[PDB]
């Protein structure tokens, strides 16, 4: 019996190690998924943002072609540079006056977002 | 590719 | 003295079993909140992006009903197309250039975002 | 033996207790890193938004000044009252048509949005 | 909400 | 923070 008793406590106690060990691995897996969504969601917010800013620059570049607006004018030059800044900070500057917008959130990533 | 002025 | 030592070890074990089970439930709740939070934020990012493309489209339109621009020119059209897609892609594309903009992030969803309330347990 | 059997049981049990406790502690830390990156994202979303909406209101104005439009024309004035409601919402309306725009995600916060760090523990 | 463009 | 003015 004392032996039996010690044998039991040791059996019970190994159940606990085993249960807790596994639950921890589960918790580690969920953490990876969650942090997974977050890094996708933020890639999307980023992609979303350069889309809208790249449109803004385009619209300006559209209106100055049909001479609807003056981009050298000051008040208007501000706005124009506001859009050109975002483009530089968030896109590949090719030959002066061009940009290559690379999207960070691909189709698969856009998907997790659903 | 987007080209401004 | 041995049974004393034994039955004492057992009670301590039953404590550990109780405390860790409680903490495991609490880690469950927190994972739910963290999870609904990413959901609501994914929504807010949606409504937010749509309201911004409607506006753009509408801008393109108001400028047409005043003949400032012709939505049929090469370049001014490319622009129209961009906002058009986003609207199809994200709104109820009803017929004749009409659309129903649906907002996924409800009111309280917007409170949740704005109010970072997390019942964060500390063992 | 019995005493050593018993010393073993207790030293193993406290090994467990010590180890669950530290893990529970690393779990709590991770909940905070996470819940922390989610708020930084919410903030950067707000600022990202407000930036685009205020740019909208300023182009309406810079266009009127170039005379390209007239914010009295019902269609364009609607557009303007649109941006005005986005600002008026996510910003401090001064009262005289001036808006105090607060920027919630600082350079530190914005960095996390790049860093992508979570000392992800593995027990 | 609704919206009719062209 | 910044103030933005534009009033009608």
């Amino acid at each position: 019996s004392t032996q039996a008793a010690i044998d039991q406590i040791n059996g019970k106690l190994n159940r606990v190690i085993e249960k807790t060990n596994e639950k921890f691995h589960q918790i580690e897996k969920e953490f990876s998924e969650v942090e997974g969504r977050i890094q996708d969601l933020e890639k999307y917010v980023e992609d979303t943002k350069i889309d809208l800013w790249s449109y803004n620059a385009e619209l300006l570049v559209a209106l100055e072609n049909q001479h609807t607006i003056d981009l050298t004018d000051s008040e208007m030059n501000k706005l124009f540079e506001k859009t050109r800044r975002q483009l530089r900070e968030n896109a590949e500057e090719m030959g002066n006056g061009c940009f290559k917008i690379y999207h960070k959130c691909d189709n698969a990533c856009i998907e997790s977002i659903r | 590719t987007l080209c401004l002025g």
